[PDB]
């Protein structure tokens, strides 16, 4: 019932998915060996959403790991959860894409797409009633940004009606860690706009800012950032696994978010993020959670939400709380930030309350915000691409794998349209 | 599954390979006899004999047999496969034609056969490592011929060359401008990334840093081995944001002919001063960009950077690297081209450098090897061009090449090719 | 040698957010300082009194 | 319903405030970790006066800790009950004012007062109806005195109608430990007269004399003095937190004790002060309790009340007792010493009886007095200031921060006007 | 959090710095190798070492000191001695030829050769630290290098840093003991610069400490090591309040605010009262009153002048170890009621008492005994003008014949500078005389 | 706390003697359990003792300039779950030792760098067992060992189980017993 297939592409997406499976297993009480060690019946009633029963109390996650470089699969196998996944679910190539979208999307990952689709189909037909696909990747890389887009296109061709969720890490100028990341970012966002139905835009710069300021972490490792993204992912699909006062699954979220087909990019966040010192001296309540969800600093995208009006928003609360408090908080936020919300939609913010909080957490609230502020990020990427394409900075490395020069112009053509569409409704 | 073939040509290349393989054996714990007491990182550089002995995947070729026989009588005589140490009878006498048309062809067949034998045994070939010297005769001509044939046979594989560029004023040969000019033409067609270094620059490094005023060719080499090990470490050691050779080429090479990066190793300080100095990530990143820290005798300040790769090692946090790069980009002295807004590529590895016993370098927790594709090397090629013009105005020593079976017009062809390359840098360095 | 062998790491693999998220940990305890130490003497003298009543 | 905000400035202010919060937590049964470990429901009720709520019966004080030296914050945190406070309340500069009133009042105090006021108003807006502010500081120092006067002025500008009580530790010639402390005291007296509603002048010489003759304290450190001052601070506010036959809050005390706007410099005292040897040799009933209240040797201002007619007095009792006995003792102490009280005021003593005595005492009676003996206490400082200003000693340090001798002359004139006003009703 | 930078100039400055840094290494538990053997001393209140010793990435601790000398003999002795690995190699600044007891040679000629490197190293140290409290400058007040180079560095640092504190510990020439025949010239030439570029010139005489060792420690024939160790003890006791917990802390800024009445009157007298041999330690009671009384006796002053003939302006007492403020108040009352100790009428209270909870540490093999209580009594007295009177008399006698003038004028100095320095010293002694007069 | 791994299949017995070579062999890549246990125990000890930074880390031990030996207590609970019950780290350092009468010393002595016991079973015969096992393995008596800043618990433990008093407060922030005949005196008082 409403099973979800999870696909991890690229190094960033693979690490994020590994941390996500750690978090999910902790929430559902699944031992790293795959056994069940939980103590609550609700941890097992909807275990079928993310896992497959192996009979002898073992629950194998429904995850497909893909990466052209076998190092990531080797690290995952040697990691704490090497035996958790199905050993034949690691579909890896021989050599990495070399940060080249052309390679992974046209030849090197093109050989692997057949096997990846075969394993995805094998996982899908085993489900009672598939709900959607979760695909984690990075826009800046080569193998992630190429294989993810190709696989998304193939899946959408094969499965036209099933929802598609992608948790894509977007490059930022302040964390510019690749010379040719704008090319891959544009070439991937084209396919994302074309095919997928819901993309969560994660940004490394915003995650570093959150870890440095809110949590006050001196040395934010990638484990912390992946844990933040994993908590967001778990919060998004908490209504599919735990009963609550007001349930909101993936399709309901998608319906409430998008007013138009191509405006399906979101900026997520987490409410109870508190420092080590202030953890004991802060009273966690529905207000504090709401004003932290809607706080500009808590957003996981480099673009400031205060620069553009919100289209739609939704906080998926977890834990026991009074729906009167939640409704009052939403009304108060709508009234205070009237300039930050669109006029043509009367009630913007959606709500959802889940009974079961995160393990070791009294209550939490996962925020999802569809705002026009993402136009700033898209403009930044478009400007970088234009700067690198006037003089054809690295175009030959991509034309050597079978592309034409016209494709890059077409890829940037939709960015101008995508920015315009978001800017169209901004006032 | 990720292994690289290394080839050493000429006395300079072979002597560099000595230090390179000493460093690799130290890093992987392989005893110089080839036996490792006591876990799969050695697959990149070494092959398994099935009896616990590990043999390097290297082909060593030199027309003169003196240096190879010296190795075969040396301590490391037990590492390399005994019959892949290919030697000739007489050297090329600092003559390109001697090492290309007359003497080199007699041994090129055996050299290519051994390279093919290594490649067939290979399963995850990533690229080729070639060590040679531009000034020398064999290290220029035979390297040209060998890498030409290698490009013909394995055009789908990366070719990385670590050449010894002649210094601006420090020289040991009278005809080295001719050989370097002749090699410049052939490095453009086949070599994918040429990390040339200057003897004078490493001499200045060993003088200012390390407080050593009599550096030999045994100290310069150790540094080149550290550089190449830092480049390759992303293939055999786990870390965050590892950089493969293909990733390296994609991020560093903007145009098919603009593929001549520099090389630098920043944490090079004396042992007595290493302890009392705080070697933070910001400090090493800042001192990478010093003009006197580059291993090529050129001023990077005059040129404009186009692509920079920072291969950090040891105790490194990505937030620190990002902060250091932001600090570097905020500095106007380090100028980048306007058409490359994100000219930084980072590789962070968890394996700290291994210090050679009795070496000049101290133990440090973190290290970074910065490879920058800048236009500063156009000055070095211009001075070499001027030297060639001065020698070729009177046709000083071309009669040896003519008598060895080489047309005189080939010198003019190579000269015009180097002039075209310098014009290419002058064109590209102009902002959009 | 043994130290020449490759060195693994844990600092990259530390996940401090998991500790921060676990609000159930509310120990709030600290070890007593040395009474003879200057901070211990200050705590005893300036921040401490003897029962009068 | 009558929450009180506490402000600690300077080292002496911080230490006295730490002792005060220790004693208050002892009275309310508050664990040093912030939890509640009391046994009587009376403590839990009316706890909002000094403690906010943080969920799971954890309470954090409504206290603001201020000092220009971070070492004081480190000492407070490392000391007992350090974990009680909230880190956001800890506001500090880079270096201490260095016993310079100008440094702590014009440049460093001005830089820090913005953050201090932000914290204070954030705490105040969380209160349902604040009774007022109480502040602890030392006039002798630079940081304490200067930034305390600045805070008093700013708070009076921000909250004109609320009660401002300051427990100043006035300097004395006998226990003088700072060379330039007369300058700071003279500068601060003007602000204290102008803006504070009621100040409880405290002297270290008086407290040492109490520790030596009333108690038998051997080597009395600063902790014992701070404990006595803390007992007085808790006593003067016991009606706001506990029931009683005749309750009297701070405003009632100010109304009873302050006949004229400037004559609000009080004289604290604690009645059940008996040595460890004379414990079983004396009862603690009302008669001797009041006798010790009005005893000249039981004063914390180091000026003999016999040298000046009492204007008004107020003994705030605690514990179970009889109103008849209290009234009889007050009438007797007024009649037997009619020469020590002003004749133009018919009733000179205000009676307040609480219900909960301090933990460990059958009954207690905190005595405060608006006696005219403060003439000598301020006249000693005036004489010291006159002697020092005769030759402009140490004045370059003050003028280096933007001061003028006109300010010093004005402060001296204001102090002289205050002492002349007291002498007007002296006799 | 709070850091200080120590500059040691000249042979005397460098040797006193050796003593001071030995004492600090003992105080903070740092080996001469530069490594702290305790890993648990890196947390809690034990972070006091960050005031004097900086921390590197290798686990060692590098002192925040600059050792500068025009001649390399003493610095080479350091580099060869026990503290080879402690000091930073580039902090041990050397020249090539000494100043030869010539103020001009150390000021202009040999000064300008390495003044740039000295300033660069000082700036590099200042940039690394974030809470720089001030500078502790150690130099000899009558030498060549420690006068000329000290004046040059002081004026440069005053220009380049301004409000930062500058505390100077100078070895003022003794009234009778004199190891240099031309030291009055250098002394007066540098007293003009140190007057307008320092904040607390804690002056010290060699003969006074010699007498102290003779009468207290029973050391009939001492040397420079004992004097340097005593000066290091005084400096450590002064700076104890910057790094150790204790009631009534005394920062440098409040120290100067309370002790310095007027901008030019900043020449105090420093003494370390609880000086006694180990043999006499048992018999002595070592009470707070006894120690405070030992502070004020003329035989414990470290400048050979009679304090009775002058009036104290401000006295700062920096106690250590087990000290109760009640005892200090009683001791101050006993001192005030004494008629012999005359205070000025314009300063009613002049006792800035500072207390610390760190007991004094004794170096192994030292003359000082282990004591539970210690204090430094730093008094700004008018009685110090007698030392300047003696120096003026010596300078006038030597300069009447214009002896040794050619040595100075051969390096750019002009006799106008001599006249200006003499006039400045006369003005300073006149200021002391006029302020000491009661109102 | 607790760790989800089979510590029985990685450690021979309940008490494990781990050196720098042992920890290098037990790399986190394939043997993450031991490294995670070391890091967790170090963090818990630092939190309990209130130190500003953690002093026991696997990374900080493998790269140390001198070899150090660490001890950890593990107990298998239910299959793939195990708990950690203590941590002991001891190493060999050249200490600039001193004694009464201002004696000087240079002899190398054993150091107890860290000593943490879980608060649940702090006094339940765990610390004594670990210390006795360490003494047996090193064949070194307490008379030639030095303690780094012993918290009151450490000296009360020594009083209750070894009757060792008169602990000297070394200038190196170390503590030793009254036995100083380990080596000769480089500098006698006189
Ligand atoms: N009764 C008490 N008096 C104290 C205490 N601490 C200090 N004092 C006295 O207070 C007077 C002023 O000293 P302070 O330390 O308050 C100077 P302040 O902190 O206000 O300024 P800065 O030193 O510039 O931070 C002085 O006479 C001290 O002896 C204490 O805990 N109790
Ligand atoms: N950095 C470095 N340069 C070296 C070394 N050995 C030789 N060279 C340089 O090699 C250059 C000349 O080339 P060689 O290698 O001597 O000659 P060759 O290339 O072997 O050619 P033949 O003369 O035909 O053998 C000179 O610039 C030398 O300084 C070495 O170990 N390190």
């Amino acid at each position: 019932m409403r099973e979800i297939v999870h696909i991890q592409a690229g190094q960033c997406g693979n690490q994020i998915g590994s941390k996500f499976w750690e978090v999910i297993s902790d929430e559902h009480g699944i031992d790293p060996s795959g056994q069940y060690v939980g103590d609550s019946d609700l941890q097992l009633e909807r275990i079928n959403v993310y896992y497959n029963e192996a009979g002898s109390n073992k629950y194998v996650p429904r995850a497909v790991l893909v990466d052209l470089e076998p190092g990531t699969m080797d690290s995952v196998r040697s990691g704490p959860f090497g035996q958790l996944f199905r050993p034949d679910n690691y579909v890896f190539g021989q050599s990495g894409a070399g940060n080249n979208w052309a390679k992974g999307h046209y030849t090197e990952g093109a050989e692997l797409v057949d096997n990846v689709l075969d394993v995805v189909r094998k996982e899908a037909e085993s489900t009672d009633c598939l709900q959607g696909f979760q695909l984690t990747h990075s826009l800046g890389g080569g193998t992630g940004s190429g294989m993810g887009t190709l696989l998304i296109s193939k899946i959408r061709e094969e499965y036209p009606d099933r929802i598609m969720n992608t948790f894509s890490v977007v490059p930022s100028p302040k964390v510019s860690d690749t010379v040719v990341e704008p090319y891959n970012a544009t070439l991937s966002v084209h396919q994302l706009v074309e095919n997928t139905d819901s993309t969560f835009c994660i940004d490394n710069e915003a995650l570093y800012d959150i870890c440095f300021r809110t949590l006050k972490l001196t040395t934010p490792t990638y484990g912390d950032l992946n844990h933040l993204v994993s908590a967001t992912m778990s919060g998004v699909t908490t209504c599919l696994r735990f009963p609550g006062q007001l349930n909101a699954d993936l399709r309901k979220l998608a319906v409430n978010m998008v007013p138009f087909p191509r405006l399906h990019f979101f900026m997520p966040g987490f409410a109870p993020l508190t420092s080590r010192s202030n953890q004991q001296y802060r009273a966690i309540t529905v207000p504090e959670l709401t004003q932290q969800c809607f706080d500009a600093k808590n957003m996981m995208a480099a673009c400031d939400p205060r620069h553009g009006r919100y289209l739609t928003a939704a906080a998926i609360f977890r834990g026991r709380m009074s729906m009167k408090e939640v409704d009052e908080q939403m009304l108060n936020i709508q009234n205070k930030n009237s300039s930050y919300f669109v006029d043509w939609i009367p009630n913007n913010v959606k709500t959802a309350v889940c009974d079961i909080p995160p393990r070791g957490l009294k209550m939490s609230a996962t925020f999802i915000g569809n705002s026009t502020a993402i136009q700033e990020l898209f403009k930044r990427i478009s400007e970088q691409f234009t700067a690198m394409f006037r003089r054809k900075a690295f175009l030959h490395w991509y034309t050597g794998e079978g592309m034409d020069e016209m494709e890059f112009t077409e890829a940037e053509s939709n960015m101008n349209d995508l920015v315009s569409e978001y800017q169209q409704y901004q006032e | 599954m990720r292994e690289v073939i290394s080839i050493h040509i000429g006395q300079a290349g072979v002597q560099i390979g000595n230090a390179c393989w000493e460093l690799y054996c130290l890093e992987h714990g392989i005893q110089p006899d080839g036996q490792m007491p006591s876990d799969d990182s050695f697959s990149t550089f070494f092959s398994e004999t099935g009896s616990g002995r590990h043999v390097p995947r290297a082909v060593m070729v030199d027309l003169e047999p003196t240096v190879i026989d010296e190795i075969r009588t040396g301590t490391y005589r037990s590492l390399f496969h005994p019959e892949q140490l290919i030697t000739g009878k007489e050297d090329a006498a600092n003559n390109y034609a001697r090492g290309h048309y007359t003497i080199g062809k007699e041994i090129i067949d055996l050299t290519l056969d051994r390279i093919r034998r290594l490649a067939d045994n290979c399963t995850g070939l990533q690229g080729f490592l070639v060590f040679h010297s531009f000034g020398g005769g064999t290290g220029s001509g035979f390297t040209s011929l060998l890498m030409e044939r290698l490009s013909v046979d394995y055009g789908k594989k990366a070719k990385l060359e670590f050449s010894i560029y002649p210094a601006p004023q420090v020289s040991t040969a009278v005809v080295e401008p001719y050989n370097s000019i002749l090699t410049t033409h052939t490095t453009l067609e086949h070599s994918d990334c040429s990390f040339m270094v200057d003897n004078e620059a490493i001499y200045d490094i060993c003088r200012r840093n390390l407080d050593i005023e009599r550096p030999s060719y045994t100290n310069l080499n150790r540094l080149i081995g550290q550089i190449v090990s830092s480049i390759t470490a992303s293939l055999r050691f786990d870390g965050a944001l590892n950089v493969d050779l293909t990733e390296f080429q994609t991020n560093l090479v903007p145009y098919p002919r603009i593929h001549f990066p520099l090389a630098t190793f920043s944490p090079v300080i004396s042992a007595e001063k290493a302890y009392h100095e705080q070697l933070s990530v910001a400090e090493i990143t800042n001192m990478c960009f010093e003009p006197h820290n580059q291993m090529v005798k050129c001023d990077p300040r005059h040129g404009k950077y186009m692509a920079v790769c920072l291969l950090f090692r040891g105790d490194v946090v990505p937030k620190d690297v990002n902060a250091a790069i932001a600090t570097i980009k905020t500095k106007r002295s380090i100028q980048f081209v306007d058409w490359c807004p994100t000219g930084f590529k980072v590789g962070i590895n968890y394996q700290p450098p291994t210090v050679v016993p009795g070496g000049d370098l101290a133990k440090v927790p973190r290290a970074v090897c910065m490879l920058s594709n800048t236009t500063a090397i156009a000055e070095a090629w211009a001075r070499l061009d001027h030297k060639f013009d001065l020698m070729y105005a009177k046709r000083a020593f071309v009669h040896w090449y003519v008598g060895e079976g080489m047309e005189e017009g080939e010198f003019s062809e190579a000269r015009e090719d180097l002039a075209a390359l310098e014009k290419d840098y002058e064109e590209v360095g102009v902002d959009s | 040698s043994r130290n020449t062998s490759p060195i693994g790491r844990n600092r990259p693999r530390h996940d401090s957010v998991a500790d921060l998220m676990r609000q159930d940990m509310l120990a709030g305890v600290r070890a007593e300082v040395d009474p003879n130490s200057p901070t211990g003497l200050k705590n005893a003298r300036d921040f401490g009194h003897r029962r009068i009543w």
